[PDB]
RNA sequence: GUCUACGGCCAUACCACCCUGAACGCGCCCGAUCUCGUCUGAUCUCGGAAGCUAAGCAGGGUCGGGCCUGGUUAGUACUUGGAUGGGAGACCGCCUGGGAAUACCGGGUGCUGUAGGCUU
RNA sequence: AAACCUCCCGUGGAGCAGAAGGGCAAAAGCUCGCUUGAUCUUGAUUUUCAGUACGAAUACAGACCGUGAAAGCGGGGCCUCA
RNA sequence: ACACGCAGUUUUAUCCGGUAAAGCGAAUGAUUAGAGGUCUUGGGGCCGAAACGAUCUCAACCUAUUCUCAAACUUUAAAUGGGUAAGAAGCCCGGCUCGCUGGCGUGAGCCGGGCGUGGAAUGGAGUGCCUAGUGGGCCACUUUUGGUAAGCAGAACUGGCG
């Protein structure tokens, strides 16, 4: 059986990149989050404090309480049988903004836009986002030139 | 020979450091505790008082800290003192305290608390603390960026903080690093510190390099004896410049224009150019060599 | 026409290496301060060598660094002593060059039958203005590609200024 | 002596190379990895001829030690003593373990038995060198090695200009135009991204 | 066009050698009474402006190394799902989708925020 | 070849008590100066988990402090067990 | 004649990994052979009293190459897979409260007002009490550990017998 260490099987996990070890870049340090903010945990091996458990490595999850240096985040976490939103106290080295809400913000600002534009014109336009249609039947020119033949290489032992 | 240490390898694994740390300029290990802001203010801004003793100049400004850059909301320099009354002497004790000096009446005069928190307009030397007034908006509170200068007693960097705290900033201090401090002793003078407030060890010395050998004076305090500045002028002299800095400390920033637009520099050479060069090269050098 | 290319003599080091215990380093050290005009420091060992008779952090050898015309004059006096003969061996690639000698009474220290015979070496550390790049806190720097002494040139300099006889071999 | 090599032939478990964790393995059968006139040029000796693998399975140490005395005693018999260059591209790292039952299954986990090489599909096994009128002995040398090994390996004569990755019609040309500069028994090629110093020390 | 102070991303920014720097600025540099610390004012600290681009520094050059980004390698290696497919097996082909990495060959060699100078 | 001194190169190939892994260069290593945050007290959370204990740990808060010019850091050991 | 909410699904965005593969002319470790090196020193030797004077050789090293590898190596690096988002519990304004934080400011919480089909396709959902039996499993495609192998022992996903 393995062994219940809280570290175990992070030898990969918690490592700085390639030619990315040293000081840590100060642009994470002074970094807003405010409650309700969607964010994704990523351990850090160069700082020690505040330092995620491997199951949350890579999770998204909500902050819900700020500190002088850490924020709570709720985390959904399946165990065996069901999903467990519990909350965990990560520092701000390991934490960075998600950006999957960003792109619905910008498309319900413009739906908004394009709400109250056109509605004096009296035209509905298309605010639902649809799956790729058919290809839209055109025509293809061959001008002059015909197609090129492609006949199968005939083998031969290369090793 | 020896094995070449650096080899392709070498620099295939080599990972720099900081810009700023191989210029040898700023110590992150120092900034990340200067500069960093606790999380639950989310806005507040952390001010900071850099204080940078140039070979002939000192530079004095506050500035807070985001991710885009470091905004400076406020900006004081040694050679703006002529203007004030102080023609030379621009990188000694005195000349970094009316820069800290001007640098905090400046700043009090944009946010307009000029005329609350004063600041102690009678220098003494004894250690001075400015408390916020119920019922006023509060005192400007910032911490001092000493950089790489090695803090002991008498560095300037602390002339410039006293100039600061007097002139009504709330920058927490403590007297240890203050000229006048005795380290065998534990205890402030309060009149030594003084002394080199209005200058008056560089006039002693002065006097006594006067006294002792006529040619040192004169190569030591050259641009001195220019202007008409003698020993028994330098107190009043700052005490002017001190009371023309509380007057009056906005700038004045000249209107910049008619620039030529001329490449002082020499134009990076084109990809064409190069390679027209090494085919040159080897035409030039197949045709030396079938001489001989 | 070199503006600021002028070799000087950055540091003189002297050393005395006795490296048994206590009083024969004490005196010296002695003979440092009466030579060099300063109280000098004492070097530990780095290791325990059994052969050697040395332990670990013992006080085997003093040393002391003169700079200024101090330097100068002690050098003068070493070198005075050695008639001034150098080899091609003792000067090295990086620009500077020692030379050792094996009684101080000849530096002009009487001797003593306490304080006996102690030899020394002598290094001379030559450089250029601008060398306080390299070692000094802030915005430390190499001093460039061309600015370095070369052996050679510290070979010249040495022929020039001390009037060199220095012997191949 | 040892088990036969039915035993090892498949390609049952992971790499188990000699290291810090596996010790005490015996030495390889196999020391010598090429022999014949190896102190020879390019220019003499182009045939690149090759053994090549179709099973990806695993050679004995000594199945590999084997093979290469008989090809190089038929090479030296046919063509002359120094008048070919005979590599083994096979170099046996993998270690088989052995579980002596003088206890049951338990506790089983062998000892170093002995040396093995994984060989993958159309991987070059061994390779010969020499000139041109001894494709013949070539042939028949391979030939003769391959009842020596387990499986089904073929024979080819491949492009290329000896034990070199450059093609044998192109290699000439290459040489005339300096691109391709001999060193011992393969050759150098030097590309345009050198300083030009390197060029100069060329065509001159 | 460019520099100084504080920075952001941290080599397109690094390393080796060579050439050029008008002005401000940055430094070399001149000394140790006062502040300060050393075996040595070498470092640090303080007091200055007689000389200089010698060096740092800035720009440029190397059929430069490295680094960043592309083609080739290659629809190759590998791989989700399928078969009462082949083969004694080892393994392999096909159907349905995704799709690499060396060697080799090209391009580039820092952008930028705040405040303050010079070219007026 | 190994005693001490000087210069240069040196991405850390040394050291951080231990087994190994991760991490660290004006440090988290070495030398110094001062101290005992290895102090007292409520809660919340993380690891195994049944999501129960023990141990270990993580962000806080309320007092007494230490240190530094200050920003800050520290309620044991750089982290993963003792 | 009149739909909220949830899914062993997919799509559009946005994060995570270090396995397959590949590399060792890149780090660590293993390892073959030729060219240039008194780089370094040393053993046998030969021409030499000796000589880094000539010639090779075996030692560990270097300078550009070359053959083969790594479950406890790695610059790169998949397919498959794992989290979130796809709106009413959301946005846009006005005003109050704060023994918190702040130069003015923040930040949070309270009230008032205005704006509704937020990708595809399928399901009606949510919630509370008691509760028996079970707690010896086995087989197969695929991945995989020990063993020569086993109708052998032991794991992962899915499907079956039970
Ligand atoms: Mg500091
Ligand atoms: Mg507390
Ligand atoms: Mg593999
Ligand atoms: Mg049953």
């Amino acid at each position: 059986t393995n062994t219940k260490g809280k570290r175990r099987g992070t030898r990969y996990m918690f490592s700085r990149p390639f030619r990315k070890h040293g000081v840590v870049p100060l642009a994470t340090y002074m970094r807003i989050y405010k409650k309700g903010d969607i964010v994704d945990i990523k351990g850090m091996g160069t700082v020690q404090k505040g330092m995620p458990h491997k199951c949350y490595h890579g999770k998204t999850g909500r902050v819900y309480n700020v500190t002088q240096h850490a924020v709570g985040i709720v985390v959904n976490k399946q165990v065996k049988g069901k999903i467990l939103a519990k909350r965990i106290n990560v520092r701000i080295e390991h934490i960075k903004h998600s950006k999957s809400r960003d792109s619905f913000l910008k498309r319900v600002k413009e739906n908004d836009q394009k709400k109250k534009e056109a509605k004096e014109k009296g035209t509905w336009v298309q605010l639902k986002r649809q799956p790729a249609p058919p290809r839209e039947a055109h025509f293809v020119r061959t001008n002059g030139k015909e197609p090129e033949l492609l006949e199968p290489i005939p083998y031969e032992f290369m090793a | 020979f020896v094995k070449v240490v650096k080899n392709k390898a070498y620099f295939k694994r080599y990972q720099v450091k900081f810009r700023r740390r191989r210029e040898g300029k700023t110590d992150y290990y120092a900034r990340k505790r200067l500069v960093i802001q606790d999380k639950n203010k989310y806005n507040t801004p952390k001010y900071r008082m850099i204080v940078r003793v140039t070979n002939r100049d000192i530079i004095c400004q506050i500035a807070y800290a985001r991710i885009e850059g470091d905004m400076i909301v406020c900006a004081a320099y040694a050679h703006e003192l002529p203007k004030y009354g102080v023609k030379v002497g621009l990188t000694n004790y005195a000349a970094a305290y009316c820069t800290g000096l001007l640098l905090a009446r400046r700043l009090l005069n944009r946010f307009g608390m000029d005329k609350i928190y004063e600041g102690q307009v009678e220098v003494t030397g004894d250690e001075y603390n400015v408390e916020s007034i119920d019922g006023q908006p509060g005192a400007f509170t910032c911490y001092l960026d000493a950089g790489l200068a090695r803090t002991t007693t008498g560095n300037k960097v602390f002339g410039a903080l006293k100039g600061a705290v007097d002139g009504g900033l709330s920058i927490p201090h403590s007297t240890k690093r203050f000229p006048g401090y005795d380290s065998e002793s534990k205890e402030f003078n309060a009149e030594v510190h003084r002394k080199h407030i209005m200058g008056q060890n560089v006039a002693d010395y002065m006097r006594y390099l006067m006294e002792e050998d006529e040619d040192a004076y004169k190569k030591q305090f050259s641009q001195y004896i220019k202007n008409n500045v003698t020993p028994d002028m330098m107190e009043e002299m700052y005490k002017k410049a001190h009371a023309a800095i509380r007057e009056n400390p906005v700038y004045e920033k000249k209107p910049k224009r008619e620039v030529k637009k001329k490449r002082w520099n020499r134009p990076k050479m084109s990809l064409a150019q190069k390679k027209d060069r090494v085919a040159q090269k080897k035409a030039s050098f197949l045709r030396a060599q079938e001489r001989a | 026409e070199n503006p600021m290319r002028e070799l000087r003599i950055r540091k003189l080091c002297l050393n005395i290496c006795v490296g048994e215990s206590g009083d024969r380093l004490t005196r010296a050290a002695k003979v440092l301060e009466q030579l060099t005009g300063q109280t000098p420091v004492f070097s530990k060992a780095r290791y325990t060598v059994r052969s050697f008779g040395i332990r670990r952090n013992e006080k085997i050898a003093v040393h002391c660094t003169v700079r200024g015309a101090k330097a100068e004059e002690i050098l003068e006096k070493g070198l005075k002593v050695r008639e001034y003969e150098l080899r091609k061996n003792n000067f090295s690639d990086t620009g500077n060059f020692g030379f050792g000698i094996q009684e101080h009474i000849d530096l002009g220290i009487k001797y003593d039958p306490s304080i006996g015979i102690y030899g020394l070496d002598f290094y001379v550390v030559l450089g250029r203005p601008g060398f306080s790049i390299a070692d000094k806190k802030r915005r430390t720097g190499c001093i460039g590609a061309k600015h370095r002494i070369s052996k050679e040139e510290a070979m010249r300099w040495f022929q020039q200024k001390y009037d060199g006889i220095i012997l191949p071999g | 002596g040892r088990r036969p090599a039915r035993c090892y032939r498949y390609c049952k478990n992971k790499p188990y190379p000699k290291s810090r964790f596996c010790r005490g393995v015996p030495d390889a059968k196999i020391r010598i990895f090429d022999l014949g006139r190896k102190k020879a040029k390019v220019d003499e000796f182009p045939l690149c001829g090759h053994m090549v693998s179709d099973e990806y399975e695993q050679l004995s140490s000594e199945a590999l030690e084997a093979a290469r005395i008989c090809a190089n005693k038929y090479m030296v018999k046919s063509c002359g003593k120094d008048g070919f260059h005979i590599r083994v591209r096979l170099h046996p790292f993998h270690v088989i373990r052995i579980n002596k039952m003088l206890t049951g299954m338990r506790g089983a986990f062998g000892k170093p038995q002995g040396t093995v090489a994984r060989v993958h599909i159309g991987q070059v096994i061994m390779s010969i060198r020499t000139k041109l009128q001894n494709k013949e002995h070539v042939v028949e040398a391979l030939r003769r090695a391959k009842f020596k090994f387990p499986g089904r390996q073929k024979i080819h004569i491949s492009k290329k200009w000896g034990f070199t990755k450059f093609n044998a019609d192109e290699f000439e040309d290459m040489v005339a135009e300096k691109r391709l500069i001999p060193d011992g028994c393969g050759v150098k090629y030097i590309p345009n991204r050198g300083p030009l110093d390197k060029w100069r020390a060329l065509h001159s």
